[PDB]
């Protein structure tokens, strides 16, 4: 359904003009839309746990692989809205939101890279998955290049990725070598306790994470999110990030691993208190991406994780996608722009927002509450869900990290709030014209989403009991 | 048609019976249901009507303005494409004994009994050999668990089923 | 709090205090083989803020002692190259200003505003011309930082942004492509934030009114 | 013992270039007549060339062609033995690349200039 | 490597060099301090072995060695006149006909994004 | 496997201290995959198994993409298409 | 051939049968591949071929505006053009029939010739006409290709004038820093050469939706030195119109006569009715029109002037101050032409 998009949006595009970029993202909108509602049927093959290996052991699927799946649709769904569909009905949100001709087919390929990322079963197959999404996040980082400031993160970030794509690639020869061999199915009890590969594994998982940024290699993707247009960072700070996670999640190559839980306690540290020392908007979620990193990797030293790591992925999924919305339509309600790539940048300027819009500040409240974890929101839930699994494995220690941690990033929360309930006698150059009827429905639901998606919570429960178990 | 290594017998992928683990292409689209060419039917009118429903919600230009034709036929292209998509998994959930498959259970019995009855092998003869059939057997097994991601059929007349 | 400070201003040439020239150098064609001359002053007088000053001659005759050259006749000041020894900064940061705004006496010869920031190749140059409206009085000309126009060797380019993050060097410099004497006095050169919409001339100028505001 | 190589060799190599590269510390500083560049004065009166992209492109692009070309040699050293399996997957390879030829040619992204 | 790569980097250092435009060399002296740090914490994490190395260094002591020589015996089992390339052919086409494909679309990809960044579309 | 590893080891240090020298930190990119491509090709030997030399000749097809792409990047970023669009439209 | 000849037979090869292909190849044998640098006949010697070419090129329609260009290359190569027929080209190549392509390129023919050739410079005049003329046709290209031309300019200076259209070409392409960045400027300088009714006039219209940037830059108006004129109170009628202030319209209209002495003109009148969306609020606006405006109303009604427009019924539905961006936007386009 995806290479099918990809081979005909290439067909389509390459005999269309420049105007036609809007339609065809919308086409893709609805086609993404039919194939989430049509094709869904397909959850049945994975009850009880069932487990399919496609393509010469090459690919694996099941109610996991299954679920990550339709999130990463929703999210390619969200944020192809947010390019098909014009905000304001104006020349100015004409020039800043203005998709390239490729756009959208490099985000299809980045797509089909991140779900061969969480489907691989073999190392060759999680190498081409992972150098197709590195190629074509490159490409997506790059496709913006009037400015030094976006060429500098795009450089940066080709050359860091390749050195972590070469590292990944000698982690995966050196297992190679010691095994003849380029699935996991070589390995059991016997084979971890017999045998030290355990380092290998370590190599591996620290490539892979140090790809969506962990400390102490959080700096350069921090400046990348700062630096890229802000519809492209909304994409290349979430997709990746849940690729990774998943085949780490799935993988289960660091049951109890003293290197991982240094790390996550290094990265929740960083993400907390680095994210105080902040004055600009994407370097502040860039941190918090990071803490909510943390959190997830907290989850990689555990098994029977797979229903904490799901819950907390979708809500900080649906948090991520809000928040950057928020942001986005709050740029209306500024007296000048900054970029054309990143019309705000400093959190000063959404001083006294709720002046302006009263519901955009009441919608971004209830989703800064979620990201600290103030019930019943869903933020809240997910944090509940990794304290009871790491108390259950005994990890009071990081339990504790993982309390201060959210209370340290609480305030610098609640900073955003503090500065946008202010009062800017400042009255606005722009007035009256009405913004985008779709972006706005797809923002409210989300927020509705996390407002009240506790109330399906045992539903929830009881379908991954069954689908899971 | 003699397979070269061992397959799970009556393998029960869900509540209903097996009737065939690696269905044909030519095989799932001849069981197929008459609701299934509704669905296809039901997105190849959807993807334009979803287009024209778009536009009517949010103009791309302020002003309604209906799609051009062009975007009609690609929408409608890829309508009979995925429409066509979800058809053959819902055959294939019926093949693999997850959904209700008792009408189609009885047409493969009556299918098998007059083959066997007209003297030709169970699933067909090959142009490949043996072990490309094992090769095709093995790539194309429960291949509609990624029709989200890629579209892959069996083509190659492998006996290589699942049954006795 | 105890996040990075922010501020509406930066002064770049501040000029008015004793030290001031060290913090600037000059560049005329004397480094070529031409026959222009740069030098900067430093008046302080009274009834007045004292302020720099930048005159020398253009002479544009080529250098009859050399033969690979084929234009000449500059002379420009400005900024200390940007220290950047083993852990400062590395630069300057105008992220938060969009413009810059510098007070000066002008004459008939024609300025740029050249600025120096990181860019892959090695002589790219930000200019803008200082457009003086005002000979022989003060103006506090603004010009707005993206706005400048990226120009390597003289020629203008690919016009790719300015990276306001890292910047270098601001100065003035004359390309002017005719002879005779220069003057320019600068009391301030500095980077000014976003200014809020005013309908008034300004408070430095005014006109007469019937004064509705209550007076001190 | 790739790791074990990798380990020990970074103290040794990475302290002679550490030590190398703090030579450099001060060094030419480039003191060079740099006047004319800083203000914005061009001394060539020509040598000003152009690139057309579609010249880079030819260039950039030769190297994509070139492996979905040279991937081919696989295929023709092995056409028997995966006769119509591997027919049918060739032809979808194919297919594939020509899709982004037909990409190129209706972009028209490589004529040179007209 | 050579014919494709080489010759493609030293076209592009030469649309460099025709009409001459130096690139601005930056300091490293920045990034030196955080070298210092990690290859002190390295030499640091290769020292407090001392007395484990003892039965570690030994490994890649008889490793360094290798003074065996590999017999190389002969059979009769291959009777198609088989290359190497042929199995990569066989395996890439067969086993791993996916890939293949996969790595199709990394092509098509190494061939649409060349295209979108370099030039201007209308 | 010495010289793979050692080339792989020179090129990392050659990227970590440059890391300003696209140029250079680019062409180690291309070294270290070749010392990693030794590696793979001589266990592949050793052990006469033919997934080693088909991750290899993947290896070089991903590297050849990555090179295009960087290079296109490079292009783009130092501005190689020149401009001498002057007194035009 | 004799100069004598040549006027009648340039003169039939154009007018006549237009034979462009021909008309290239007969001055390449009189002449001769004038790249030749050995002739630039002088048009005052014998303006006859010159002025063939010079009534061909000026008469052009859109249709055949492209064929305009290809003559107006052929008048500068071989015969040398006044500096003041540039003027007249820039005028031509933009505000006559539709192509402004043709404009910026001949301004960019000045600048060319005087870098290299040395013929004389460009003034501001053309850089302040050519944005009034961008600001036309949305022609976002444009601007930001002349703007960075005036940026690096070393024969001509920005004036109170550049600055005005500059601020009125930002405005049509709605650029909210550009415009302010324009403003700033303006502002900085002494109301003696500064900020006049022009700069007014633009700075009210881009203000069109916002009643409050619309009132303190009527406050504005005072303070700068400067008295309202008939073109500047027609925008700030439309303004207060279209934001729903219909009552607060009228008085601005009855008592501008007696505040400053400006007669209300039809194109005042007529803007004050078009601009009103209230069926009762309409009528009220032609109540002081029959008895103190009689003569000058009655030349509006056969002119179909007056235009009803108005707001829907059921319409409560919306905010009224949405629809009042509606109906204006629709308004806009029907005196646009
Ligand atoms: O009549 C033949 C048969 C009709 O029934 P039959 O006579 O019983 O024969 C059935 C078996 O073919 C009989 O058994 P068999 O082994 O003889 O069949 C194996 C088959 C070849 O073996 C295969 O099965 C090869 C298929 C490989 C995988 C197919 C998966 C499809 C994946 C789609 C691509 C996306 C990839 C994702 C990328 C990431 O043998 C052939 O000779 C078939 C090739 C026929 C023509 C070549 C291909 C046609 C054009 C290709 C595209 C269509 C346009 O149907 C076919 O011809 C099937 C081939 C069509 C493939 C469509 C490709 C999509
Ligand atoms: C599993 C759980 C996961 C996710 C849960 C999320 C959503 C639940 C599922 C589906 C949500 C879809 C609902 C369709 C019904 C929504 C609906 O009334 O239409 C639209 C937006 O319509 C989407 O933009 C429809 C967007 C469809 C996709 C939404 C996905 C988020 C809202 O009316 P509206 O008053 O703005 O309608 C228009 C009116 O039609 C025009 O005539 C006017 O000119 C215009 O001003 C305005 O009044
Ligand atoms: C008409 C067809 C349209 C369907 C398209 C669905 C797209 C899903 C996309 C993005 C995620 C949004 C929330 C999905 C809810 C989880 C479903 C489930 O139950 O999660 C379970 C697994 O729970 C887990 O581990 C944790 C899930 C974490 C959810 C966090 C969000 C909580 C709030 C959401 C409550 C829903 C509000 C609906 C209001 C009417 C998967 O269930 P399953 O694999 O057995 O298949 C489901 C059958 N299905 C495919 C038809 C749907």
């Amino acid at each position: 359904m995806l290479i099918l998009a990809i081979i005909s949006l290439i067909t389509f595009v390459s005999m269309s003009k420049l105007s036609d970029n809007r339609a065809i993202i919308r086409l893709i909108n609805i086609y993404l839309i039919l194939v989430l509602v049509l094709d869904s049927f397909l959850y049945l093959l994975f009850l009880n746990n069932q487990t399919y290996t496609v393509m010469g052991e090459l690919l694996i699927f099941n109610s996991f692989t299954f679920y990550i799946d339709m999130l990463i649709y929703f999210i390619m769904i969200v944020i192809s809205s947010l390019y098909g569909y014009n905000l304001y009905n104006n020349n100015l949100y004409k020039t800043l939101f203005e998709p390239k001709k490729e756009l959208i087919i490099l985000f299809l390929i980045n797509i089909l890279g991140a779900l061969l990322i969480v489907h691989s079963n073999d190392f060759i197959t999680l190498f081409v998955a992972i150098e197709l999404q590195s190629y074509s996040i490159y490409l997506i980082t790059a496709i913006y290049n009037s400015s030094y400031k976006a060429s500098k993160a795009s450089m940066l970030y080709f050359f860091m990725g390749g050195i972590l794509s070469i590292l990944i690639a000698y982690s995966i020869n050196t297992y190679y070598s010691v095994l003849n061999s380029y699935t996991l199915h070589s390995l059991d009890s016997l084979i971890i306790n017999t045998l030290d590969l355990n380092l290998i594994l370590i190599a591996l998982s620290l490539g892979l994470l140090f790809k969506i940024g962990i400390a102490p290699l959080h700096k350069w993707l921090i400046s990348i999110y700062e630096n890229t247009p802000i519809l492209i960072t909304i994409y290349i700070s979430l997709i990746p990030k849940i690729s990774i996670l998943s085949y780490l999640v799935l993988s289960n190559i660091s049951i109890n691993s003293l290197v991982i839980s240094i790390l996550a306690i290094l990265t929740l540290l960083v993400g907390s208190v680095g994210g105080l020392l902040q004055i600009k908007i994407k370097r502040l979620l860039a941190f918090s991406g990071l803490t909510n990193a943390g959190y997830m990797m907290l989850l990689l030293l555990l098994n029977n994780n797979e229903f904490s790591y799901l819950y907390y992925i979708t809500q900080y999924s649906i948090s991520h996608l809000a928040i950057f919305m928020i942001i986005i339509f709050s740029i209306y309600y500024i007296n000048y722009i900054n970029n054309q790539y990143n019309p705000i940048i400093y959190v000063n300027q959404l001083k006294g927002l709720i002046h302006d819009n009263a519901y955009l500040v009441l919608s971004m409240a209830i989703v800064v509450f979620s990201f600290i974890g103030i019930p019943p929101l869903l933020g809240f839930f997910g944090k509940l869900n990794i304290l009871m699994s790491i108390l259950n494995n005994g990890y009071y220690f990081i339990s504790i990290v993982l309390i201060v941690a959210s209370l340290i990033s609480a305030l610098y929360y609640l900073y955003l709030l503090n500065v946008s309930i202010q009062d800017k006698n400042n009255i606005l150059i722009n007035s009256n014209e009405t913004v985008s009827s779709v972006l706005s429905y797809i923002l409210s639901s989300l927020i509705i989403l996390i407002t009240f998606g506790f109330i399906y919570n045992s539903l929830i429960i009881d379908i991954f009991n069954v689908y899971f178990n | 048609s003699t397979p070269l290594v061992k397959t799970s017998v009556n393998y029960s992928y869900g509540d209903y019976p097996l009737i065939d683990a690696d269905p044909h292409f030519k095989r799932v689209v001849g069981y197929m249901r008459p609701s299934d060419y509704g669905v296809i039917g039901l997105a190849t009118a959807a993807l334009p009507a979803g287009i024209c429903f778009a536009e009517w919600l949010d103009p791309v230009k302020g002003k309604f303005a209906r799609p051009s034709v062009k975007f009609l036929r690609v929408a409608t292209m890829l309508g009979f494409a995925v429409g066509f998509g979800a058809a053959y998994a819902r055959s294939s959930l019926r093949f693999f004994g997850v959904t209700e498959n008792a009408r189609e259970y009885k047409k493969d019995e009556a299918q098998m009994a007059a083959r066997k009855a007209a003297g030709l092998e169970p699933y067909g003869t090959s142009s490949l050999t043996p072990e490309l059939q094992e090769i095709a057997a093995k790539n194309s097994a429960h291949s509609i668990a990624g029709l989200f991601i890629f579209p892959w059929f069996n083509f190659v007349n492998h006996p290589y089923h699942g049954r006795e | 709090r105890l996040r990075p400070t922010e501020t509406t201003e930066q002064v770049l040439v501040n000029f008015t205090k004793p030290n001031s020239l060290e913090t600037v150098l000059t560049k005329c064609d004397e480094e070529l083989g031409g026959y222009s001359t740069v030098n900067l002053a430093l008046e302080r007088p009274t009834t007045g803020k004292p302020y720099g000053r930048f005159f020398g001659n253009l002479s544009l005759d080529l250098p009859k002692d050399n033969k690979m050259v084929t234009r000449s006749g500059f002379a420009m000041f400005r900024t200390l190259d940007q220290p950047s020894s083993m852990f400062k900064t590395n630069a300057w940061n105008w992220e938060q200003y969009r413009h810059l705004e510098l007070r000066v006496r002008g004459d008939r010869r024609k300025y740029f505003v050249n600025v120096q920031s990181a860019t892959p190749l090695a002589s790219d140059l930000y200019q803008h011309r200082l457009f003086i409206q005002t000979p022989g009085e003060w103006e506090t000309v603004v010009i707005p930082i993206d706005d400048f126009i990226l120009t390597n060797k003289g020629v203008v380019q690919e016009q790719m942004a300015m990276d306001t993050a890292n910047v270098y060097t601001v100065g003035i410099g004359l390309i002017d492509r005719q002879y005779g004497p220069y003057n320019l006095d600068i009391e301030y050169i500095k980077a000014v934030a976003h200014p809020p919409l005013e309908f008034k001339p300004k408070k430095e100028y005014e006109v007469e009114k019937e004064t509705i505001l209550l007076t001190p | 013992n790739t790791f074990i190589i990798f380990i020990i060799l970074i103290p040794i190599v990475g302290f002679a270039l550490l030590a190398v590269n703090i030579l450099l510390a001060v060094y030419k500083p480039y003191n060079e007549k740099l006047g004319a560049f800083e203000c914005g004065l061009t001394s060539f009166n020509q040598t000003r060339l152009a690139f057309n992209a579609a010249f880079i492109l030819v260039a950039i692009l030769f190297l994509p062609f070139d492996l979905e070309i040279s991937t081919l040699l696989p295929y023709v050293m092995s056409i028997y033995l995966v006769s119509n399996y591997g027919f049918t997957i060739v032809l979808l390879f194919l297919l594939i690349l020509i899709i982004g030829f037909v990409y190129e040619i209706n972009t028209n992204a490589l004529k040179i200039n007209k | 490597y050579i014919g494709a790569i080489a010759v493609l980097f030293l076209f592009i250092i030469t649309l460099l060099d025709i009409n001459s435009t130096e690139l601005s060399v930056k300091s490293n002296i920045r990034d030196l301090p955080l070298v210092l740090i990690s290859l002190i914490v390295l030499t640091i994490s290769g020292l407090m072995i001392y007395s484990n190395d003892s039965i570690l260094i030994n490994k890649l002591l008889e490793a360094f060695g290798n003074d065996y020589n590999t017999i190389i015996t002969q059979d009769w089992f291959n009777i198609e006149n088989t290359t190497l390339l042929t199995t990569i052919g066989n395996v890439l086409l067969t086993n791993n006909a996916f890939i293949l494909l996969v790595l199709a679309i990394v092509l098509l990809l190494g061939i649409i994004g060349p295209i979108s960044i370099t030039m201007k579309h209308k | 496997m010495f010289i793979g590893t050692i080339i792989l080891v020179l090129s990392f240090l050659g990227f970590v201290f440059n890391r300003r020298n696209i140029i250079l930190a680019f062409i180690c990119l291309e070294t270290m995959l070749l010392g990693i491509n030794l590696i793979l090709l001589r266990n592949s030997v050793l052990f006469d198994d033919i997934s080693g030399s088909l991750f290899a000749i993947v290896i070089i097809i991903l590297a050849g993409v990555e090179s295009a792409i960087g290079l296109s990047l490079l292009v783009s970023y130092y501005r190689l298409r020149g401009v001498i669009n002057s007194y035009g439209i | 051939i004799p100069y004598s000849a040549e006027t009648a037979i340039a003169q039939n090869v154009l007018q006549r049968h237009s034979d462009t292909a021909n008309f290239y190849t007969f001055m390449n044998r009189q002449y001769g591949n004038t790249a030749d640098k050995v002739t630039k006949q002088d048009p005052q010697i014998r303006p006859h071929t010159y002025q063939v070419i010079h009534d061909y090129i000026y008469s052009c329609e859109s249709e055949r505006a492209d064929l305009a260009w290809e003559m107006y290359g052929l008048l500068h190569k071989f015969y040398v053009v006044p500096f003041a027929d540039y003027y007249k080209a820039i005028k031509f190549f933009a505000q006559d029939v539709k192509r402004q392509d043709y404009a910026l390129l001949t301004f960019q023919q000045i600048r060319k010739n005087h870098d290299l050739h040395g013929q004389p410079a460009a003034t501001s005049e053309m850089v302040a006409f050519l944005f009034h003329e961008f600001a036309k046709t949305k022609y976002k290209r444009g601007i930001k290709r002349l703007h960075e031309v005036v940026a690096l300019e070393t024969s001509f200076d920005v004036n109170r004038d550049v600055l005005n259209e500059m601020m009125a070409a930002y405005v049509s392409v709605e650029d909210l820093n550009r415009v302010q960045d324009c403003w700033a400027q303006l502002q900085q300088l002494p109301p003696s050469i500064g900020a006049n009714n022009r700069s007014v006039d633009v700075l009210l219209s881009y203000f069109k939706d916002n009643i409050h940037y619309t009132e303190r830059t009527w406050q504005g108006i005072p303070e700068f030195g400067l008295l309202p004129t008939l073109e500047n109170y027609e925008q700030y009628l439309i303004n207060n119109c279209r934001t729903g202030n219909y009552r607060r319209a009228l008085e601005i209209t009855k008592n501008m006569e007696i505040d400053s002495g400006l007669k209300p003109t039809a194109k005042i009148i007529a803007a004050v009715y078009n601009y009103t969306f209230t069926e009762q609020r309409k009528l009220e606006v032609e109540q002081w029109a029959e008895k103190a405006h009689p003569e000058m109303w009655l030349e509006l009604k056969e002119g179909d002037k007056l235009k009803s427009l108005c707001l829907p019924a059921n319409s409560d539905n919306d905010n009224v101050e949405s629809l009042l961006k509606q109906a204006s936007a629709d308004m806009d386009e029907e005196m646009s032409g």
